[PDB]
């Protein structure tokens, strides 16, 4: 509008709606459906099942978490001088017990998301709150006044933003296309494709 | 492409040309030679750069237009 | 006390400056203050801002700065037309019925049958006229009152 | 360093967008932006700091090119390469602060359009994660770019060997003050 | 004279918490040999790795985040002890 | 001991030399107190005396949070009554869950 | 328009060619002669077109300026109170620091391109940092402190030009486009948040002035902080207003508490430039709100709100900068007796205090009235919640000003000649806007 | 009420032709549009010449409305000032119209988030009225206030 007189922006008819136009008159997609295996591990109907599958991830971080901090105390041993304790007896509780503990927070998340979403029935921001507030409370058993506050709000923050960024953000935006005439507005005059631009193919690595 | 490239090139030369100047303590008049091959360098680099531009426009026109975007004489009027 | 030499209007005692204005000492021979460097770049630009904004306000054609002084005689106009308009509304019982049910249909109360006498030359009327949201008996109700 | 630093990434980019060399997976392009941001900003010495904005740099670069923008990887290489000549060839202080303005992203220099390249794709594949930790791995490393000015002009008196050998550093800051303009069309 | 933050802890203890990140400083090469050694591997592994949902990536990032120790906090605490 | 530094003639020339101290515009500066100036350095400072407490954790969620909380219900009930007043459908507003998508009014609609 | 471009790229040419000890004179010619320029844009700029007074293309979409009813009124404010800082600015470097500030940001008000708006204004970002950051009566960490928060908020809002370019074709506002997507709205929101200081983003402002020069603080306080209603009237409610009246609630609570707790921050405060800083936190929050409301009583009483405060905030910051330069001081504490020691510095400062607390015969009477009236337009509680905590202010004004005024004092601090010309015209359009020329 | 592309593509072509005829002749008050372009796009953004000629034209409305209701207040006030203690007698009927006016002006372009403006409590008082005879038939007792002949000086 840019005047002082009548409001900026617009109003849409909700009575009248717009028939669906193609982009293009041949579609190509270079885009993979989801795979059968992330379905499965993505399914929350068996907490434990659902649990069993996702821990992988977690055990992982733990072990090269601890395999870091062992490795720095490994390298500082000197190889000259003979020890009489045994390195492999101090360094194996580090990685056991930084795994353990990983493990044991990514269970307690995915458990609490999946007894939430079942309980509920629908699938919501507040699963990963919940979830991410208990994890975070584990984190905090025993530890000073700020930290059991600030640990589950970042727990719990954390999936909030997954969900943000992983899930709304790409379906708020799927029919954006860049090419030929704007999703909004196809009655301009704009140079219409036969065929969708192929940037790149399915990827395989 | 642009209508103003061999102005902006030969006002960018006077840029050269006084910010050599300043760079190594000395003022924007001295050494007056630099700053007229500064601007007949920096226009005429201008409008090169202008014509390839144009250029690589018109080949990726000719390209979709391959493809089969069905690009209007206008859309071509658009493309010089 | 009283007044210095008992009369009220009598000559000042006070000779001098009473203070130092901008803290500045007067010279002693009566010569004039060396200007400023800015004093007359900073009266020149500043008064030209204030002298043209002057001129610009009162000087230029209706519309031009205010476009309310544009509007004013199409609103006498306008004023005269919807006069005449509501009171042959107010006269007639039979159009007073006809726009009972265009207004309802607008979703519109009674009272505002003034209203859309008002809004006869309107974006949303003469628009949703043309669409069908608004009754085509409305037309012929703005008519009969002189359009 | 500065030879060894620019020129090779052009082959390596011509090879991946020819020979259609690109993965599904994002971590290495996102690891590469986070941690070179973070390290950037808590190393003290300055040549750490000019080599880990091309760590961040070059993972998002990497995560364009996988996608097939290859005309944007192929501007970003050459504004790189001008923007980066000045810091590292450092011998006027204020061509040094030009470079950084530059790296970093800034408006009125050509490294804006160059970054601008790398982040107008970004938008176009849409993906929430990069964008989200771009913007805020940006920020981190715009500190220590900040870090390179504040040492400059606002620490203590500086004092630089005058060595005159600025072959092309006078032409690469005239670039990158001049050519914002009529690059102007490529974002 | 000024006024000026008051630094807690006295001098003497607060100069011998410095003092113990002087030790041995074991060269970098070490360190990096294994890492891109197993971090190679890594990549190779990677691309058979299921799926996973975001929302777990996340978390798993953040507890990745949460569990890493800085090489210093090492390098300060080691102790050539059982 | 002080002499006029300023010459309204124009003829002003600094006597850094002078035996006299020039009455320049240093001449009016405050003396200033020692403790004044501990007092303006730690109340910038008061970052440093920042203590998380349980009653700190509870003045700060009382007011301000509660003022938020406050005035966020306020506004949520003045968009309700005037959605009501305008005669609108219920508004789909960003975390109230409607399974409407009015959300801004046609102009050209009567409503 | 062509003529006020050319001289505004005019002003920072000019200082590579003067001798360097004519620097400052032709500095100010240069700064009266652009807002004569502006008075010209002002007479060629016919109400009869009513979307747009004037537009003018250079050779791109980049290079596409305009003047709408906010435009014309912002630069016209700023060319007005750019001659006031070129001259209580000494040196070279300062002068080659604030003409470029200046240039950029007048450009960035008239330009109708949202990538040029973000490649103009964030030029002055290094500048601020030098300048906040200056060798001894500078600090670091506001320059800090204002640097990263601009870029995060601008890195935001490039992003979202970015996805309406790549979606649309096109990112001017001429060519219009609406968009209903959250994360666009948010990401040109958050640099509204960020530079129109709002709670809890408002934490740069208040360093920044108090370690800024008194140039620099007028500036920022005349112009820099009223960018933010260009944007929101030129690249926001334009296209994102189905996502400002789906957050109105979201969007009240935040400028009403920024409101409220910058009122009771203002409390708090023992310097001058921090009390008139905070003042200005809380009088954004206003134009923000009303302007959010889209009606055609909140985009002219925010623009008005907007004059209003570029002619007040400025006085006094320059008022203070005085005061500081007699007495080497800012602390209320030491300031005492001002009232017998500096009559006319008082007389003055006592006025735009008034102005302040919005009074009728200024200008930010008129402006408020205009914008509780568009609040009252949404709800009645909305301009209720508003009218009751502007008390808030009063107390601290009052306090100030009872501090200041009587006590025991051994030194004359009162302004010269040179000070008076510096406030003159403030007070006079001060004065003549109070009237109602608007 | 579904629009097809190829419609809404003719209706671009007409759109185009209106603004050429416009440019044949130059106008100077080609912004302060006297009929609006009819057309039944969903949104007018849609086609660019439509919406700003369109807005120009409510803008337009709106002016003309603001100073209409300004002739209206100061008949209203005229009229006051001549009658005396007979004035809410014989200005009923300017003080209604002014007051209509008033509406028209600030409702029409109210926008999205602004209420009804209700000069002269029509709305309040229709609400009592329906009110209070739902109340009467049903057999409930009303709460509220019963609707008043006259509430302010009008209206
Ligand atoms: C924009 C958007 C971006 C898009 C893309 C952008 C494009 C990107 C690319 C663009 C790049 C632009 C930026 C880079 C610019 C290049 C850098 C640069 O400016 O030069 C660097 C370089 C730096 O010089 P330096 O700082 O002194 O350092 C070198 C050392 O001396 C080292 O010493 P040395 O041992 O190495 O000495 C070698 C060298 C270096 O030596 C020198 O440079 C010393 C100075 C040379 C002699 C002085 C030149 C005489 C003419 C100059 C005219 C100045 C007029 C001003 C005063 C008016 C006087 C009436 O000697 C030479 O000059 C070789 C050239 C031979 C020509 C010599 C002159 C011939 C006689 C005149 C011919 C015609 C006369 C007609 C009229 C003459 C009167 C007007 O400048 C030169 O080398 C000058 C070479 C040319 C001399 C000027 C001749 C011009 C012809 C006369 C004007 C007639 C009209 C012109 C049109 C018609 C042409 C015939
Ligand atoms: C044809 C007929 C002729 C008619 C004329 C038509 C010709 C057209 C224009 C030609 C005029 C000549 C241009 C001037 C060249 C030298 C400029 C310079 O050295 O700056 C300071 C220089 C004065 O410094 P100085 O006292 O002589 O000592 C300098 C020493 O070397 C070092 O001193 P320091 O070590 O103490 O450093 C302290 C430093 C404090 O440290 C810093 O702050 C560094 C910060 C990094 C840069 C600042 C970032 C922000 C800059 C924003 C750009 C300003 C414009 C804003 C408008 C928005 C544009 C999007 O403070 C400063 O240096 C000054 C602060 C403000 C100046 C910043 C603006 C300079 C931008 C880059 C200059 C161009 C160099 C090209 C190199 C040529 C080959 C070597 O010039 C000035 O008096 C003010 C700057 C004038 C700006 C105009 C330059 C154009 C840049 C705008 C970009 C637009 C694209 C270019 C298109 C241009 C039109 C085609
Ligand atoms: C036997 C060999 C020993 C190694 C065993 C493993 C061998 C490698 C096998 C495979 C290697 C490939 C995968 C490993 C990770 C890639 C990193 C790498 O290889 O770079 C070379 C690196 C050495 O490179 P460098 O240049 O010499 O060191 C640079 C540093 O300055 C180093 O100097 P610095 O240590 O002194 O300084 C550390 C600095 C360096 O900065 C970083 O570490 C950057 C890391 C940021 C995240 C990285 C991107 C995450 C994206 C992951 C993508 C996958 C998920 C996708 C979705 C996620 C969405 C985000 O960070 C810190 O200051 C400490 C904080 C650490 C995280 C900071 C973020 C905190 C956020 C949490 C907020 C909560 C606080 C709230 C309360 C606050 C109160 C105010 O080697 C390693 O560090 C590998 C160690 C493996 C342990 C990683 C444990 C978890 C790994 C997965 C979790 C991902 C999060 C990353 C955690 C930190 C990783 C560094
Ligand atoms: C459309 C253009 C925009 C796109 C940009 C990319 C295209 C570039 C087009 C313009 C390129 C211009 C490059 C400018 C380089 C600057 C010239 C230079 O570096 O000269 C050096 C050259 O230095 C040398 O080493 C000389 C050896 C090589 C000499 C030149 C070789 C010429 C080879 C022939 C090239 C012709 C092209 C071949 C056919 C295309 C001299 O400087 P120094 O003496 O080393 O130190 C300077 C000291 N101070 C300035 C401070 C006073
Ligand atoms: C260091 C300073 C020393 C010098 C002191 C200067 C003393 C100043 C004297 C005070 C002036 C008081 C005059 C107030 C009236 C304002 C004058 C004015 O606005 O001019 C009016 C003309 O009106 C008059 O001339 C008023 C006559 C003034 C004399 C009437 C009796 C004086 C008693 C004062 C009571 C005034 C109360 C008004 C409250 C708002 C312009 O007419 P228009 O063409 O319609 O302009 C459009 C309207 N608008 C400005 C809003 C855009
Ligand atoms: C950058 C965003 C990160 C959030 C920062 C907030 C402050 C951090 C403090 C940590 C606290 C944990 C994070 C909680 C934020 C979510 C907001 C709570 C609102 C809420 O509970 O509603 C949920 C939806 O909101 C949602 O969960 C989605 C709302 C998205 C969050 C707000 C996004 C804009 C905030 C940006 C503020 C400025 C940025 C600076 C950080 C439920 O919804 P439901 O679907 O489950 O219904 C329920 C059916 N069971
Ligand atoms: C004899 C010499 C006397 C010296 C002292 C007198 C000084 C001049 C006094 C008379 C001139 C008044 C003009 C002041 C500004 C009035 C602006 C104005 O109301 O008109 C607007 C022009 O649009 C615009 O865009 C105007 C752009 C420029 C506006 C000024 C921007 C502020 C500049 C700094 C303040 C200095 C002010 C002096 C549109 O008005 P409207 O559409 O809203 O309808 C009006 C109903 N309200
Ligand atoms: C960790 C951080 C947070 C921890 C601490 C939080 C503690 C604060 C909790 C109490 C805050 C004040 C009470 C407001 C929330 C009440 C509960 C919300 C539910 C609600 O909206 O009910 C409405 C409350 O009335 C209202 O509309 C609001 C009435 C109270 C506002 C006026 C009282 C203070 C006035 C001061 C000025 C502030 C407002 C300025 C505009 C009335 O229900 P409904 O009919 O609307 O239907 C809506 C269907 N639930
Ligand atoms: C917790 C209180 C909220 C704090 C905000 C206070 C007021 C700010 C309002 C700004 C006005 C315009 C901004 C548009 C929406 C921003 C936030 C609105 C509140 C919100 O988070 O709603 C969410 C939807 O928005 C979204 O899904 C996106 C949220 C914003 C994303 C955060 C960072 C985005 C940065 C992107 C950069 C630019 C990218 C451009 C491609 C979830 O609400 P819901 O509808 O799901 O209801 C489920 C409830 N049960």
């Amino acid at each position: 509008t840019f005047n002082y007189v009548i409001p900026y922006g617009g109003s849409s008819s909700y009575t009248i709606n717009n028939e669906p136009v193609k982009a293009e008159e041949v579609t190509v997609d270079f885009s993979k459906e989801p795979s059968a295996s992330s379905l499965k591990l993505a399914d929350k109907s068996d907490w434990i099942a659902y649990t069993f599958n996702n821990v992988p991830l977690m055990a992982t971080v733990g072990l090269l978490a601890g395999a870091h901090e062992a490795f720095l105390h490994y390298e500082r041993t000197p190889i000259y001088g003979k020890r009489t304790y045994n390195i492999i007896k101090k360094l194996a509780p580090i990685v056991i017990n930084k795994t353990a503990y990983a493990t044991l927070l990514g269970a307690i998340f995915c458990a609490t998301d999946a007894l939430y979403e079942n309980y509920s029935g629908k699938k919501s921001y507040t699963s990963g709150m919940v979830a991410g507030a208990a994890t975070g409370a584990v984190f905090a058993i025993g530890r000073p006044l700020p930290q059991p506050l600030v640990w589950p709000l970042v727990f719990a923050a954390a999936p909030v933003i997954a969900d943000l960024f992983g899930e709304v953000y790409p379906e708020s935006m799927k029919s954006a296309r860049g090419y030929g005439t704007p999703y909004g507005f196809e009655n301009l005059d704009d140079a219409v494709p036969t065929r969708n631009p192929i940037r790149r193919n399915p990827h395989h690595y | 492409g642009w209508e103003y490239a061999g102005t902006y090139g030969a006002l960018c030369g006077m840029v050269y040309a006084i910010g050599s100047n300043v760079i190594s303590g000395r003022a924007w008049f001295r050494r007056p030679w630099v700053h007229v091959t500064s601007v007949t360098l920096s226009y005429l680099g201008s409008k090169l750069l202008d014509e390839v531009q144009d250029t690589y426009y018109l080949e990726h026109l000719k390209r979709v237009e391959r493809k089969g975007l069905q690009v209007t004489e206008e859309h071509k009027k658009l493309f010089s | 006390s009283g007044h210095p030499n008992g009369s009220f209007w009598s000559e000042g005692t006070q000779v001098g400056l009473n203070g130092f204005k901008y803290g500045e000492i007067p010279l002693p021979n009566g010569q004039p203050r060396k200007k400023l460097w800015l004093e007359n770049i900073w009266n020149i630009g500043y008064g030209g801002f204030f002298l043209g904004a002057f001129c610009l306000y009162y000087g230029a054609p209706p519309g031009h700065v205010i476009p309310s002084q544009w509007a004013t005689p199409k609103a006498k106009d306008e004023y005269a037309v919807d006069m005449k308009m509501i009171d042959k509304y107010n006269e007639r019982p039979d159009l007073q019925a006809r726009l009972s049910i265009v207004l309802k249909d607008l979703n519109m109360i009674e009272e505002e049958a003034y209203d859309l006498i008002m809004m006869r030359k309107d974006y949303k009327v003469l628009l949703g006229l043309h669409s069908g949201r608004v009754p085509a008996d409305l037309k012929a109700i703005y008519e009969e009152l002189e359009a | 360093a500065f030879v060894f630093s620019t020129l090779p990434k052009l082959s390596v980019l011509y090879l991946i967008s020819n020979s259609n060399i690109g993965s599904e997976c994002v971590w290495w392009g996102l690891i590469s932006l986070w941690l070179g941001s973070i390290s950037q900003y808590q190393s003290v010495f300055v040549r750490s700091i000019l080599l880990y904005s091309s760590v961040a740099e070059i993972g998002l670069v990497l995560l364009v090119l996988q996608e097939g923008f290859s005309w944007e990887a192929f501007s970003w290489v050459s504004i790189y390469f001008l923007s980066l000549s000045g810091v590292w060839h450092a011998n006027s202080k204020f061509v040094s602060a030009i470079s950084v303005a530059s790296i970093a992203g800034l408006p009125p220099f050509l490294g804006f359009i160059g970054k601008a390249q790398i982040l107008k794709s970004l938008v176009s594949i849409n993906l929430g994660i990069l964008i989200f930790s771009s913007i805020l791995a940006a920020t981190i490393s715009f500190i220590g770019y900040l870090r390179l000015i504040r040492l400059m002009y606002l620490v203590s008196p500086v004092k630089w060997k005058n060595n005159k050998d600025s072959s092309f550093i006078n032409w690469s800051t005239w670039m990158l003050t001049v050519g914002t303009l009529p690059m102007v069309y490529s974002v | 004279d000024e006024p000026k933050h008051q630094i807690p802890g006295n001098a003497l203890d607060n100069w011998a918490f410095l003092r113990t990140y002087a030790k041995p400083l074991p060269d970098m090469i070490h360190y990096y040999y294994y890492v891109y050694l197993f971090g190679f591997f890594f990549v190779y592994k990677v691309a058979d790795f299921p799926e996973y949902s975001p929302r777990v990536l996340v978390m798993a990032a953040l507890i990745g985040s949460l569990f890493y120790v800085r090489r210093d906090w090492v390098h300060r605490e080691f102790k050539d002890s059982p | 001991s002080s002499r006029i530094a300023g010459d309204t003639t124009g003829k002003y020339t600094p006597n850094i030399f002078s035996p006299e101290t020039p009455m320049d515009r240093s001449f009016s500066h405050v003396p200033k107190n020692p403790f004044w100036e501990a007092w303006v350095f730690r109340r910038d400072n008061i970052q440093r005396e920042f203590v998380w407490t349980w009653q700190t954790i509870f003045d700060l969620a009382t007011f301000v949070g509660g003022l938020y909380v406050a005035m966020y219900a306020t506004a949520s009930f003045c968009s309700r009554q005037n959605d009501k007043r305008n005669g609108y459908p219920e508004r789909n507003y960003y975390f109230s869950d409607s399974k409407s998508n009015f959300v801004i009014p046609d102009e050209r609609e009567f409503y | 328009m062509s003529l006020y471009l050319f001289m505004l790229f005019l002003q920072p040419l000019s200082l590579s060619f003067v001798s360097r000890s004519f620097s400052k004179i032709s500095s100010l010619m240069m700064s009266f002669a652009t807002l004569w320029s502006a008075v010209y844009m002002w007479f060629t700029s016919n109400g009869a077109n009513q979307t747009f007074y004037q537009v003018v293309s250079w050779g791109s979409d980049w290079s596409t300026f305009g003047v709408c009813y906010t435009s014309l009124y912002i630069s016209l404010l700023c060319a007005f109170i750019f001659p006031i800082c070129v001259i209580l600015v000494q040196g070279y470097r300062a002068l080659s620091i604030l003409i470029c500030i200046q240039t950029a940001v007048s450009l960035s008000i008239v330009s109708l391109h949202m990538l040029a708006f973000y490649a103009l204004f964030e030029s002055s970002l290094l500048l601020f940092f030098i300048l906040i950051g200056r060798r001894k009566y500078g600090s670091l960490s506001a320059a800090y402190n204002i640097s990263i928060y601009t870029f995060i908020s601008a890195l935001g809002f490039l992003i979202s030009a970015f996805w309406l370019n790549w979606s649309f074709g096109s990112v001017c506002a001429l060519l219009p486009n609406e968009e209903a997507n959250s994360f666009v709205a948010f990401g040109i929101f958050i640099l509204l948040w960020v530079k129109a200081p709002l709670v809890p983003f408002h934490l740069w402002l208040p360093e920044a002035h108090v370690y800024a020069p008194t140039a620099g603080s007028v500036l920022l306080a005349g112009v820099l902080l009223k960018i933010s209603i260009v944007g929101l009237h030129v690249f926001f409610l334009p296209i994102c207003a189905s996502s400002i009246v789906k957050a109105f609630p979201l969007i009240l609570s935040i400028c009403l508490g920024s409101f409220i707790f910058s009122s009771f921050s203002t409390l708090k405060q023992i310097d001058l430039k921090k009390i008139v800083a905070y003042s200005s936190i809380s009088h954004m929050a206003i134009v923000f709100l009303s302007s959010a409301t889209n009606s055609g009583l909140g985009i002219q009483g925010a623009v008005l709100y907007c004059i209003a405060h570029g002619l007040i905030s400025p006085g006094l910051f320059l008022l203070v900068g005085i005061l500081y330069k007699n007495t080497n001081t800012k602390l209320v504490f030491y300031l005492r007796g001002l009232s017998q020691q500096a009559p006319v510095w008082w007389s003055v400062w006592v006025f735009f205090m008034l102005g302040n607390l919005a009074f009728p015969l200024f200008p930010n009477f008129i402006a408020e009235v205009v914008c509780l009236s568009a609040l009252f337009k949404n709800h009645e509680l909305y301009a209720y919640a508003f009218i009751f905590f502007s008390f808030v202010g009063t107390v601290y004004s009052s306090t100030v000003l009872g501090r200041l005024k009587g006590g025991v004092s051994s030194q004359c601090v009162d302004a010269s000649r040179l000070d008076v010309i510096s406030w003159n015209p403030l007070v006079l359009a001060t004065v003549v806007t109070g009237i109602g020329y608007m | 009420t579904t629009a097809t592309i190829e419609e809404r593509r003719a209706f671009h072509k007409e759109v185009l032709d209106i603004v050429q005829s416009k440019l044949a002749n130059k106008n100077s008050e080609w912004a302060r549009p006297e009929e609006p372009i009819l057309h039944n796009l969903k949104s007018e953004k849609e086609e660019p010449h439509v919406y700003y000629h369109n807005n120009n034209f409510r803008v337009t409305r709106q002016l003309i409305h603001f100073e209409k209701t300004k002739i209206f207040e100061d008949e209203l006030d005229k009229c006051m000032r001549t009658h005396g203690e007979a004035k809410y007698r014989k200005c009923q009927e300017i003080a209604k119209r002014f007051q209509a006016s008033c509406r028209v002006a600030s409702n029409l372009e109210r926008g999205p988030n602004a209420r009804k403006r209700d000069v002269g409590f029509i709305y309040q008082n229709n609400k009592l009225r329906e009110l209070e005879k739902d109340a009467k038939e049903l057999g409930l007792n009303n709460p509220f206030p019963p609707s008043s002949p006259r509430t302010t000086i009008g209206y």
